[PDB]
């Protein structure tokens, strides 16, 4: 049961720096911290511009900063350009994901 | 043709060499978005990456750029072992002509 925190998570601005924290992760495992959005049924687009790979410590925790965007040009798993994602209307979250696919449930972010 | 910070382009170009396929794939997608010609040669090298989603992302970026240099490498990638990479290459070639 790994968990994820985003501080702050509400009332964001385009360019806000947020603290992304993971707890209960697998020690020594890399997690991609990215801003995601569900743009359509079964469609998830990522912000390719602001993302970091953080590696979990012995205790199963990792921490990084993330620059959140209200609006971004979204990409799919295979590098397909989806188009503009607007976080005022689209369901935007911040996610920590390992190479498998696993890791915690994405933390919803609101502007 | 997008007015982008050249330091940002250099960073995404260095990121195509990262340990995380996620970082490499993200960098390849971001380079296509930027549409700079300086990313052409480093993205061509990425068409030979060990990850299927890095290779396809690099192929989509190259097509978005529209540079002719990518024609020979994209034809090679059309024979790639992965279906998504082959589909990316086909599209990227069509985004050039």
């Amino acid at each position: 049961a790994p968990t994820a925190t985003v501080t702050p998570s509400s009332g964001l601005s385009d360019g806000t720096v947020v603290k992304v924290a993971g707890a209960g992760l697998q020690a020594g495992t890399a997690y991609w911290v990215a801003q995601w959005a569900r743009v359509d049924t079964g469609v998830w687009a990522y912000n390719p511009a602001d993302n970091s790979s953080v590696t979990a410590d012995a205790n199963g925790s990792a921490s990084t900063s993330l620059t959140v965007r209200r609006s971004f040009e979204g990409f799919l798993f295979d590098g397909t350009r989806w188009g503009t994602v607007d976080c005022t209307t689209a369901a935007c979250q911040v996610g920590l994901s390992d190479a498998a696919g696993n890791g915690p449930e994405g933390v919803a972010i609101s502007f | 043709h997008h007015h982008t910070d050249p330091e940002k382009v250099e960073m995404y170009i260095k990121n195509l060499q990262d340990d995380s396929y996620f970082v490499r794939r993200a960098a390849a997608a971001a380079l296509g978005k930027i549409g700079d010609e300086r990313a052409v040669e480093p993205l061509i090298k990425a068409l030979k990456d060990e990850d299927r989603f890095v290779r396809s992302s690099a192929a989509y970026a190259l097509g978005e750029i529209g540079d002719e240099r990518a024609v020979e490498p994209l034809i090679k990638a059309l024979k790639d072992e992965d279906w998504f990479v082959r589909r990316a290459a086909a599209v990227a070639l069509g985004e050039i002509g």
